């Protein structure tokens, strides 16, 4: 009966009138019924931002409000938006609200969960945390996973974020059998498109076999609203909870554009006249992705492996996104637009991709000890390399020059191919084991191979494959 | 020694070219560190007319 | 209320002791409360509904910005010194309509879906909304199909799709309007609906284009979208969404299309213009924050539709200017934020004479092969990484100095491609003639050969081909596909025609 | 009965008025307040109607100075954009930026009044010929082809001589261009337009004999202007050249200087008038009014405008968004150095930085712009050069390297010539550098003929033979 009156439009925010005592609660669905350009009445949903006051009030919108004219009936429901969550998502292209972007079946709205639902106890966590295997070669090599943790990136523009995730999202899915669930926000309607096929594909989102499907999508991609934008996130973490905490499976959270979900409520922030806080950033968003990330939990029920995926903006790590995101994610992985001008994808950020399973307690001071002695050199070759383009090739001694092949080298050797890339690859993609590599490594900081090219290091699957690779190269050039 | 002593040669006045374009870096690092602190003080004016 | 307040004392303040005890609706006509400089704070026309045009008393058509309380910030579409204080703006109702149909190509649309090339009035009979939504991914398909470049050196690096979007990054005077009027001569023979969509270019320029592209005949193809510096930022920041209803007109109309968006960060600054002239808060570089967005409302429109939606192709050439190639910038960050796949370029090349400058490891496909023929994405399917690691070679080989025969061979392989990108200024190939170059520098066949006599070789090549091979040239077109029937030849005629230049 | 709305307020050249509840005047309507000095009645207050206010009351634009301003006055409103004495009157007079002559000559004839702030000139309407403008001078000819017709504009920081290669541009267009000539100094160190006024009347572009055949005009804003003086004195300079333009009908030799400097203004404009700057220090407005002012600066065609105009590229930010707005706008921005007059080139313009819509083969002639490409990669290489000459020295360069290098040096030394009118500062007596001789020069420097004569022979040197012959002086000095 709280009925609102649209009292002011200013883009997605929305002074309302609802009632002097009916005026609800924080984060309130609302429903602006009004006459479409149908004519029809669309409800608009809307969340309750903040108490203008007066029993008018501030609210985000979710959908357009490109008719909103003034004073329109507003049915404030009053709580937070119950997602359609479980397996019913898992199959179902779920919109922000949760309508089926699939033009699937609908979901059953019986499952149902509040939006801004808080976050866990440090006891409910459960406590181990484990190396979740990626088939990607140096992102194993160079980090191991907490399996059940938060898998961040922090992306480039166009990184091949999308195809590192991708790949990665191939593998471990097959691999982890707990429902997968993507969410593609703020994002291409072609990659979504292209990740909806490859997960048709990749048999979990199981086109024939829906709901036998092992993965759910959540849909809230860049042509949605701003606080459309915004809210999307806590909706794939209500589906979070719904497998995780509720089916309690070791649970699979594909998670971005988390940048441009900061994004969004940032924008939203001076529309919500909260003030303006740095670059681009809302002032309290420290405490938005500190509840993304905090709701983003292993809980003892369900493992919550979560992919996460923030663009690292404009490649500044300083920027309040990835500053705020350095402490939400438990292994994390700028790339290197460096090693992206090496031209290499995966083109991982070697020395700045770490984990807090890397550790010679976790990883084995065999896996530790190895790249100890690997990002040893790798890191005196970046610093030599100054004296490189400074003073040349030339001026280098025995060992540094050696370790400047071992660079060139084991930068190469790092780079193998997803078979996700095939197209702006074009490569057979090698879902490369762990050990391998670090045989490989290994190998190369050993200089076996060092009678190799890097040329013949340059995006392959095995050091026996690089020998190949060597073989094949020599060859030609007898050719 | 002649070798020797024009490759000392050059790395010498390599070093005062070097000394010199540090300066002139380091000339515009702190003018591109007044312009970090003219952008907040943009994003300070703003809020003036907000909060 | 302290704007209304005041200018409320003479009358609305008067009607308001008027109508005190008493709960009225003045709900359509904003008599014009405060006005200034195209945004009007318009008190009244509260059912107005959001989006609507407002027409205005004097005649003017104020776009529906914010809605305040008593007024209302209404952002005239005119030239506004003929409305009076207080000026009844009748809420024109309309929201954003578009007339549309094909009526417009083959005309230089002014932004008022106006012709303005003095063509008449294209009779467009459809009303798109100009603010439309956008293409869903459920409404995607794949983009399927290749998009035809012409720069030999983009469809080597880039592949242009059809639907697709990418976005040129570049230089003041890139000249970057010039590759895509090429891409329009590309375009010319596509079967694609064109559109040249011209956001505070020179009018000069824009003319000089527009004469080239009537000279070239893809102004049959295009329609061209234009809307000078000197107009509305109502008009400049919301033309894009105009050019992206004729393209869905087109596109509803399952075509394939494209349209060439000549900068919007003038329209980025237009908008930026227009928060500002909202006198709302702004931001990175008195942006708002929802430009981005409306950057994205513009983008995500370009896309390929499903066969459910007509597998429209709706291509999209975004030519984002930069300050110096500064990619910090808000706008050139939610660019990069926004196109599948962008072309940079580094008009350094163009002054170290690559024209086109394809700044090639900076250019990027998200893309992919799935927008090249598999001819090409066969024959230089491995070649594009292939010249960006050619040159991350020659970058690692300036510091040393003695080239190894396997160093000094990529080096020259790679002196090679580069002198390969090298078509001149409106030298489009054939995808047959394109990659026909890829395949003698991918048999390698003039690495051999000096660059200087590699150009012309290349050109007699091309024509020897286009003699010799044309069964070829329909090979690779007809089965899309590089044969070895069809390598075959090109080897075939590669040696013939090495004869003929090496005889030259 | 024109309403003489009463001084509002009054805060900067934005005055507040309130005009009559009725009777407000237009969006940029001129006014007049009734006016005072101590000194009688001086009713100077001309004004530009920015905003309507309301409450009867709307913000203005004064087109002068506020001292004494009563807030009260009565200022009788024009209710019509501001019109100038536009015209061959004007030719001859200096013409303040009320319309008044700036000269104290007698005040001209007013049949030719001009609303300045007007139309642009058609897409349909502008002419669309891609010919060039010969210069004179050295890159002027060759690197940015001038086009005929058009807004060409000059990019360049203070204190570069932007007067000194603008007044020596003057004296080789004014001499060469038959056209009806315009400049308009704006914010200018009016020393300096004293020295332009003293220079026409010595060129007999003031003839002053027959004031009316002066047949080039003076529009000046000192540098002292107000800023909303300064704001349209640029709109009444190109409402004269563009009586000029359609009613004369003639070629619009146009300069004027500087822009940026009127963005300055307009952007403190803007701060006296309640706008949120959006820029650095600039307007919101500064768009669409830059767009203005480049847009009557269509080249008609009943008379193209071959308007020179002047950026005072602030702090040597191509990024600050005047020049980078400005940077679209303009036709061909000569781009001006700062760093070769630290090299010394009189002309400084990193031509590398410059830029030609006129610069094609099928413009310029193949053979031009092939040379021109050749010297221009020759820059490019020797600006890629540099970064390794720096530190390291040439020493560890190639002998290509170093061929290149004093290769390209040359091309610079050689592109270093003595402008006309430039000797005020220095004592040379410019050449006006033909378009072929620097064909030929270019020839021999690019092609190593002049790889014998010397670097510092050519510097400041015209001709190829006259680097030939300064090279002789060169070698004859032993």
């Amino acid at each position: 009966k709280n009925l609102g009156r649209i009292a002011q439009i200013i883009g997605p925010v929305l002074d309302v009138a609802f009632p002097p005592g009916k005026m609800p609660n924080i984060y309130n669905a609302l429903i602006v019924k009004g006459r479409d350009t149908a004519g029809q009445p669309m409800n608009v949903t809307c969340e309750v931002q903040q108490l203008l006051g007066n029993n008018r009030v501030r609210a985000v919108a979710m959908s357009a409000t490109d008719g909103l004219t003034r004073g329109m009936e507003v049915i404030d429901t009053g709580a937070p938006l119950s997602v359609p969550v479980g397996g019913a998502t898992l199959g179902r292209i779920f919109n922000v609200l949760g309508e089926p972007v699939d033009n699937l079946g609908p979901v059953d709205t019986r499952t149902t969960s509040p939006i801004h639902r808080s976050a866990p106890a440090f006891t409910q966590l459960d406590t181990k945390l484990s190396i979740f295997e990626t088939g990607i070669k140096v992102v194993d090599l160079l980090a191991p996973y907490r399996r059940g943790g938060k898998i961040g990136l922090f992306g480039g523009a166009g990184v091949g974020k999308t195809v590192l995730i991708m790949e990665l999202i191939n593998n471990i899915a097959k691999a982890h059998g707990g429902v997968s669930v993507f969410g593609g926000v703020g994002e291409r309607t072609r990659e979504g498109n292209d990740l909806y096929m490859e997960m048709k594909e990749s048999g979990v989102i199981n086109e024939q076999n829906i709901a036998e499907s092992k993965v759910a999508l959540v849909y809230g991609q860049m042509n949605e609203p701003p606080g459309a934008r915004m809210r999307v996130g806590l909706t794939a973490l209500t589906m979070a909870e719904y497998f995780r905490d509720v089916n309690e499976q070791d649970v699979l959270l594909f998670i971005d554009n988390i940048f441009r979900f900061v994004q969004a409520g940032s924008e939203v922030s001076a529309l919500l006249g909260r003030m303006p806080s740095a670059v681009g950033y809302q002032p309290t968003l420290s405490t938005e992705m500190g509840s993304l990330q905090e709701r983003i939990t292993s809980t003892k029920e369900g493992s919550i492996t979560s992919i996460q995926a923030v663009y690292v903006p404009a490649d500044d790590l300083t920027d309040p996104a990835p500053a705020t995101t350095f402490a939400h994610l438990d292994a994390t992985t700028v790339l290197s637009r460096g090693l992206a001008a090496k031209g290499i994808y995966p083109a991982v950020d070697p020395l700045d991709s770490t984990s807090t399973m890397l550790q010679p307690r976790i990883v084995g001071e065999e896996h530790y000890e190895i790249a100890q002695r690997v990002k040893e050199t790798l890191q005196r070759y970046k610093e030599l390399q100054d004296i490189i383009a400074i003073l040349g090739l030339d001026e280098l001694s025995e060992e540094d020059r050696l370790t400047v092949a071992r660079a060139r080298k084991i930068e190469r050797f790092l780079s193998q191919p997803f078979f996700v890339a095939e197209v702006f690859t074009g490569s057979p993609g090698k879902y490369v084991g762990l050990a391998e590599t670090i045989r490989g490594f290994q190998l190369i900081l050993s200089g076996e191979l060092d009678s190799l090219p890097e040329q013949a290091f340059y995006l392959v699957g095995n050091i026996d494959e690089a020998t190949a690779k060597a073989m094949n190269l020599e060859m030609e050039s007898k050719l | 020694a002649s070798e020797l002593a024009a490759r000392m040669t050059a790395m010498s006045n390599a070093t005062d070219n070097a000394n010199e374009l540090k300066k002139t870096l380091s000339i515009n690092y702190n003018r591109a560190r007044q312009a970090k602190i003219t952008g907040e003080i943009l994003e300070i004016v703003a809020g003036a007319n907000a909060c | 209320m302290a704007t209304i307040r005041a200018d409320e004392i003479s009358k609305i303040i008067r009607e308001r002791i008027e109508g005190y005890n008493r709960e009225v609706k003045v709900v359509n006509t904003g008599t014009v409360l405060q006005v200034g400089d195209g945004i009007a704070r318009i008190h009244g026309l509260d059912e107005v509904m959001a989006g609507e045009l407002v027409e205005f008393e004097e005649g003017t058509i104020g776009i529906a910005l914010n809605l305040e309380s008593n007024n209302v910030g209404v952002v005239l579409m005119g030239d506004g010194l003929m409305i009076q204080e207080g000026s009844s703006v009748k809420a024109t109702g309309r929201i954003a309509q578009i007339p549309v149909s094909e009526a417009y190509l083959g005309r230089v649309i002014n932004a008022l879906a106006k012709p303005i090339d003095g063509r008449g009035e294209i009779t467009a009979s459809e009303s798109r909304l100009i603010e439309s939504p956008a293409p869903g991914i459920m409404s995607r398909r794949s983009v399927y199909e290749p998009l035809q470049t012409g720069l030999i050196a983009i469809d080597a690096m880039i592949p242009v799709g059809r639907g697709q979007r990418e976005l040129i990054i570049g230089d003041r005077q890139t000249g970057k309007t010039a590759v895509a009027t090429d891409t329009i001569l590309n375009q010319q023979g596509q079967n694609v609906i064109c559109v040249y969509v011209a956001i505070g270019q020179k009018a000069s320029s824009v003319a000089q284009v527009v004469t080239n592209f009537q000279e070239r005949g893809a102004m049959e193809y295009t329609i061209v979208v234009a809307e000078t510096a000197d107009s509305p930022a109502t008009l400049q920041y919301l033309a894009p969404y105009t050019g992206a209803a004729l393209a869905e007109y087109f596109m509803y109309r399952e075509r394939h299309t494209l349209i060439i968006y000549d900068d919007l960060s003038k329209q980025a600054q237009a908008y930026r213009q227009m928060s500002l002239l909202l006198r709302r808060p702004p931001g990175r570089e008195a942006y708002p924050g929802d430009v981005f967005y409306l950057h994205s409302r513009l983008l995500e429109r370009a896309a390929k539709l499903s066969s459910l939606l007509g597998e429209g192709s709706m291509t999209a050439l975004p030519i984002v200017e930069t300050q110096a190639g500064d990619v910090s910038a808000y706008i050139p960050t939610n660019v990069i934020s926004i196109t599948d796949g962008q072309i940079f370029l580094s008009a350094d090349l163009f002054n170290a004479g690559i024209r086109p400058a394809i700044n090639v490891g900076i250019s990027v496909s998200r893309v992919g092969s799935a927008a090249q023929i598999k001819a090409m994405k066969k024959v230089a399917g491995k070649l594009k990484l292939e010249l960006a690691q050619f040159a991350e070679l020659e970058a690692f080989a300036q510091f040393a100095s003695d080239l190894d025969k396997a160093t000094q061979n990529q080096l020259a392989r790679g002196q090679r491609l580069r002198e390969l990108l090298k078509q001149p200024q409106s030298a489009p190939l054939t995808v047959e003639e394109q990659v026909m170059t890829i395949y003698t520098g991918t048999n390698g066949y003039l690495d051999s050969l000096e660059l200087d006599q590699v150009r012309k070789y290349l050109v007699e090549l091309r024509t020897y081909v286009k003699t010799n091979k044309p069964e070829f040239q329909e090979i690779i077109s007809s089965t899309k596909t590089f044969t070895e029937e069809a390598e075959a030849l090109l080897k075939e005629a590669i040696q013939e025609q090495m004869e003929r230049f090496l005889l030259q």
